């Protein structure tokens, strides 16, 4: 029944709204000026960064920004975990599998959602109260510059797909419910849940994007792209935590990364 | 391990 599939899409959309404060729609309203609110403070260099500390925040610059990125990631992992628990069937899974699904899925989700807050010139930060330029971020002394730029590369391509928050809610749920994550104990219930989510996604894209018949197939590909970009991200992280003497990695990130074979 | 993720999940 399609009605069941549409009600599921709607349920996920409503949960998505409750879990993620700054949506792509709200992100775009800010980036376009549609909102009469105070525009976001623009951080384009070391100087502007210093000036906007009190507007984005409620050691050298490179490490300073890397640290900030970790804090956002920690916060996103909590929001993503909350959204995951709202996915029908998720909390009824074995606890150990819930953790595994999160361990391997959160960062692919972070990459996906970061796209909603970016354009070719920069990324919205601090719930849209700040905007840091891509040029400033990629100029950061290596290996930090190369740490940032990859997210933007993905976003520019992903954004060309023109998904909205409604499409994203299901896309994200499908990713979280991947039954091929290393170490899963009860794969069948996960795959059953994902197969239904996939049908919901396919219907969603067919109704919401009638003019783009290839969107479903392209998103399935993005899912595989995200794993590759994640592996590279993890590797890129390994080098930083062992070459940068003063690199405290947040406890949550350590947990996630530890033994991510 | 994953004590934090466990906490968040049963939260
Ligand atoms: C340029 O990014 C940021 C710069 C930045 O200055 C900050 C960011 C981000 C931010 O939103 N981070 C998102 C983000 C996260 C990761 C993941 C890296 C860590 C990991 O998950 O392994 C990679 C990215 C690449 C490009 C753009 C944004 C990326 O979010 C922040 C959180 C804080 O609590 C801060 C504080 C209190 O100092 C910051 O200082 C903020 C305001």
């Amino acid at each position: 029944e399609s009605a069941d599939l549409r009600a599921l899409a709607k349920h996920l959309y409503d949960s998505y709204i409750k879990s993620f404060p700054l949506t792509k729609a709200k992100a775009r309203a800010i980036l376009t000026g549609k909102t009469t609110d105070k525009s976001p403070f623009v951080i384009y260099d070391m100087n502007s960064l210093m000036m906007g500390e009190d507007k984005i925040k409620f050691k050298e610059v490179a490490i300073r920004i890397f640290q900030g990125c970790q804090f956002r990631s920690v916060e996103a992992v909590q929001e993503i975990t909350e959204y995951a628990k709202s996915i029908p069937g998720f909390v009824n899974l074995d606890l150990n599998d819930q953790v595994t699904l999160l361990k391997y899925g959160v960062h692919e989700i972070i990459y996906t959602m970061l796209a909603s807050l970016m354009n070719k010139d920069g990324v919205l930060i601090s719930e849209g109260q700040g905007f840091m330029t891509r040029e400033f971020l990629k100029s950061l002394r290596k290996p930090f510059g190369d740490f940032m730029e990859p997210k933007f590369e993905f976003a520019v391509k992903f954004n060309a797909l023109e998904l909205d928050d409604s499409d994203l809610a299901i896309f994200i749920a499908v990713i979280i419910l991947s039954g091929d994550r290393p170490g899963l104990l009860n794969v069948k219930p996960i795959e059953d849940i994902q197969d239904n989510l996939l049908q919901a996604l396919e219907l969603q894209l067919k109704l919401n994007h009638p003019e783009s018949s290839q969107l479903f197939a392209k998103l399935l590909q993005k899912m595989t792209d995200l794993r590759q970009i994640v592996t590279e991200h993890v590797q890129l992280l390994q080098v930083i935590k062992k070459t940068e003497t003063d690199m405290s990695l947040h406890p949550l990130l350590q947990e996630i990364y530890k033994d991510l074979y | 391990r994953h004590k934090i993720l466990h906490r968040l999940l049963q939260e």
